[PDB]
Protein backbone atom coordinates (compact mmCIF):
# COMPACT_ATOMS: atom_id res chain seq x y z
CA UNK A 1 0.00 0.00 0.00
CA UNK A 2 1.31 3.43 -1.02
CA UNK A 3 1.75 5.34 2.23
CA UNK A 4 3.74 8.48 3.06
CA UNK A 5 4.94 9.00 6.64
CA UNK A 6 6.62 12.21 7.79
CA UNK A 7 8.59 12.74 10.99
CA UNK A 8 10.78 15.31 12.71
CA UNK A 9 8.43 18.13 13.74
CA UNK A 10 8.25 19.85 17.08
CA UNK A 11 9.45 22.93 18.91
CA UNK A 12 12.40 24.75 17.33
CA UNK A 13 14.11 28.00 18.30
CA UNK A 14 14.18 31.06 16.02
CA UNK A 15 17.21 31.19 13.74
CA UNK A 16 18.01 27.48 14.12
CA UNK A 17 17.97 24.54 11.72
CA UNK A 18 15.56 21.61 11.65
CA UNK A 19 15.68 18.50 9.46
CA UNK A 20 12.47 16.77 8.34
CA UNK A 21 11.93 13.31 6.87
CA UNK A 22 9.60 11.73 4.30
CA UNK A 23 10.35 8.03 4.80
CA UNK A 24 8.27 6.48 2.01
CA UNK A 25 6.88 2.96 1.72
CA UNK A 26 5.05 1.20 -1.09
CA UNK A 27 6.91 3.00 -3.89
CA UNK A 28 10.39 4.21 -4.82
CA UNK A 29 11.70 7.58 -5.99
CA UNK A 30 13.47 6.27 -9.10
CA UNK A 31 10.45 7.05 -11.30
CA UNK A 32 8.31 9.55 -9.34
CA UNK A 33 8.37 13.27 -8.62
CA UNK A 34 7.99 14.23 -4.96
CA UNK A 35 6.87 17.56 -3.52
CA UNK A 36 6.87 19.37 -0.19
CA UNK A 37 3.89 21.62 0.66
CA UNK A 38 3.25 23.67 3.81
CA UNK A 39 -0.01 24.65 5.51
CA UNK A 40 -0.45 27.71 7.68
CA UNK A 41 -3.12 27.77 10.41
CA UNK A 42 -4.78 30.76 8.72
CA UNK A 43 -3.80 30.18 5.09
CA UNK A 44 -4.06 27.48 2.45
CA UNK A 45 -1.61 24.95 1.11
CA UNK A 46 1.57 26.68 -0.05
CA UNK A 47 3.91 24.72 -2.30
CA UNK A 48 7.49 24.62 -1.01
CA UNK A 49 9.42 22.54 -3.50
CA UNK A 50 9.86 19.51 -5.71
CA UNK A 51 12.46 16.75 -6.12
CA UNK A 52 12.62 14.98 -9.48
CA UNK A 53 13.85 11.44 -10.13
CA UNK A 54 17.08 12.60 -11.80
CA UNK A 55 18.02 14.78 -8.82
CA UNK A 56 16.59 18.05 -10.13
CA UNK A 57 15.35 20.42 -7.42
CA UNK A 58 12.91 23.30 -7.74
CA UNK A 59 11.73 25.53 -4.91
CA UNK A 60 9.30 28.30 -4.05
CA UNK A 61 11.06 31.52 -5.22
CA UNK A 62 9.93 33.32 -2.04
CA UNK A 63 11.37 30.43 0.01
CA UNK A 64 14.58 29.43 -1.84
CA UNK A 65 16.93 31.04 0.71
CA UNK A 66 16.10 28.67 3.58
CA UNK A 67 14.97 25.24 2.29
CA UNK A 68 16.91 22.26 0.96
CA UNK A 69 15.38 19.06 -0.46
CA UNK A 70 17.59 15.98 -0.72
CA UNK A 71 17.11 12.25 -1.20
CA UNK A 72 18.45 9.05 0.31
CA UNK A 73 17.64 6.43 -2.33
CA UNK A 74 19.30 3.67 -0.28
CA UNK A 75 16.71 4.31 2.45
CA UNK A 76 14.05 5.45 -0.15
CA UNK A 77 13.42 8.58 1.94
CA UNK A 78 13.17 12.30 1.26
CA UNK A 79 14.88 14.93 3.41
CA UNK A 80 14.04 18.59 4.06
CA UNK A 81 16.81 20.54 5.84
CA UNK A 82 15.19 23.88 6.75
CA UNK A 83 17.22 26.71 8.30
CA UNK A 84 16.45 30.06 9.99
CA UNK A 85 12.90 29.21 11.02
CA UNK A 86 10.96 32.36 11.93
CA UNK A 87 7.43 32.94 13.28
CA UNK A 88 5.65 32.50 9.92
CA UNK A 89 7.49 29.19 9.33
CA UNK A 90 5.12 27.52 11.84
CA UNK A 91 3.33 25.09 9.53
CA UNK A 92 2.09 21.54 9.07
CA UNK A 93 4.42 20.12 6.41
CA UNK A 94 2.96 17.59 3.97
CA UNK A 95 5.04 15.40 1.65
CA UNK A 96 3.18 14.25 -1.46
CA UNK A 97 3.73 12.47 -4.78
CA UNK A 98 3.05 14.25 -8.07
CA UNK A 99 0.55 12.49 -10.37
CA UNK A 100 2.40 13.31 -13.58
CA UNK A 101 1.22 10.17 -15.39
CA UNK A 102 -2.55 10.43 -15.07
CA UNK A 103 -5.16 13.02 -14.00
CA UNK A 104 -8.27 11.02 -12.91
CA UNK A 105 -9.88 14.11 -11.35
CA UNK A 106 -9.26 17.79 -12.09
CA UNK A 107 -7.12 18.20 -8.99
CA UNK A 108 -6.23 21.77 -8.02
CA UNK A 109 -3.04 20.61 -6.27
CA UNK A 110 -2.15 17.88 -8.80
CA UNK A 111 -1.21 15.16 -6.30
CA UNK A 112 -2.69 11.67 -6.01
CA UNK A 113 -1.34 10.52 -2.62
CA UNK A 114 -0.69 12.79 0.36
CA UNK A 115 1.18 12.46 3.62
CA UNK A 116 -0.12 12.94 7.13
CA UNK A 117 2.26 15.89 7.57
CA UNK A 118 4.30 16.93 10.60
CA UNK A 119 3.72 20.10 12.61
CA UNK A 120 6.50 22.62 13.28
CA UNK A 121 6.11 25.63 15.59
CA UNK A 122 8.53 28.51 16.24
CA UNK A 123 8.26 30.53 19.46
CA UNK A 124 10.20 31.47 22.60
CA UNK A 125 10.08 28.03 24.23
CA UNK B 1 -11.38 29.76 -68.32
CA UNK B 2 -7.76 29.53 -69.49
CA UNK B 3 -7.00 27.23 -66.55
CA UNK B 4 -10.09 25.08 -67.18
CA UNK B 5 -9.48 24.59 -70.91
CA UNK B 6 -5.69 24.22 -70.28
CA UNK B 7 -4.88 26.74 -73.00
CA UNK B 8 -3.59 30.30 -73.13
CA UNK B 9 -5.97 31.18 -75.98
CA UNK B 10 -9.74 30.89 -75.55
CA UNK B 11 -12.06 30.73 -78.54
CA UNK B 12 -15.35 32.60 -78.75
CA UNK B 13 -18.19 31.03 -76.80
CA UNK B 14 -19.56 30.19 -73.37
CA UNK B 15 -17.60 27.93 -71.02
CA UNK B 16 -18.65 26.32 -67.73
CA UNK B 17 -15.65 26.96 -65.49
CA UNK B 18 -16.56 26.40 -61.82
CA UNK B 19 -19.47 26.58 -59.40
CA UNK B 20 -20.00 29.61 -57.17
CA UNK B 21 -20.37 28.64 -53.50
CA UNK B 22 -21.53 31.02 -50.77
CA UNK B 23 -18.86 31.11 -48.08
CA UNK B 24 -19.78 30.17 -44.47
CA UNK B 25 -19.95 33.42 -42.52
CA UNK B 26 -19.96 31.91 -39.00
CA UNK B 27 -19.43 28.59 -37.22
CA UNK B 28 -22.12 27.26 -34.87
CA UNK B 29 -21.66 24.53 -32.25
CA UNK B 30 -24.79 23.15 -30.55
CA UNK B 31 -24.25 20.57 -27.80
CA UNK B 32 -26.47 19.72 -24.80
CA UNK B 33 -26.15 22.06 -21.82
CA UNK B 34 -25.06 19.33 -19.36
CA UNK B 35 -22.09 20.39 -17.23
CA UNK B 36 -21.39 17.64 -14.67
CA UNK B 37 -18.05 15.91 -15.36
CA UNK B 38 -18.47 12.26 -16.22
CA UNK B 39 -17.38 9.70 -13.58
CA UNK B 40 -14.67 7.84 -15.49
CA UNK B 41 -12.58 8.05 -12.32
CA UNK B 42 -14.95 5.58 -10.65
CA UNK B 43 -14.43 3.15 -13.55
CA UNK B 44 -10.67 3.48 -13.99
CA UNK B 45 -9.54 3.85 -10.34
CA UNK B 46 -11.75 1.16 -8.75
CA UNK B 47 -10.12 -1.17 -6.23
CA UNK B 48 -11.63 -4.43 -7.52
CA UNK B 49 -12.59 -5.42 -11.06
C1 LIG C 1 -7.51 6.51 -6.77
O1 LIG C 1 -7.51 5.42 -5.81
C2 LIG C 1 -6.53 5.53 -4.77
C3 LIG C 1 -6.66 4.29 -3.91
O2 LIG C 1 -7.77 3.50 -4.31
C4 LIG C 1 -6.75 6.82 -3.98
O3 LIG C 1 -5.73 6.96 -3.01
C5 LIG C 1 -6.74 8.02 -4.92
O4 LIG C 1 -7.03 9.21 -4.20
C6 LIG C 1 -7.76 7.83 -6.04
N1 LIG C 1 -7.73 8.95 -6.96
C7 LIG C 1 -8.77 9.77 -7.16
C8 LIG C 1 -8.57 10.87 -8.15
O5 LIG C 1 -9.83 9.62 -6.56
Amino acid sequence: EVQLVESGGGLVQPGGSLRLSCAASGFTFDDYAMSWVRQAPGKGLEWIGRMYNNGRTSYNPSLKSLVTISRDNSKNTLYLQMNSLRAEDTATYYCARDNLGYRPSENLYGMDVWGQGTTVTVSSS
Amino acid sequence: TKCTLKSFTVEKGIYQTSNFRVQPTESIVRFPNITNLCPFGEVFNATRF
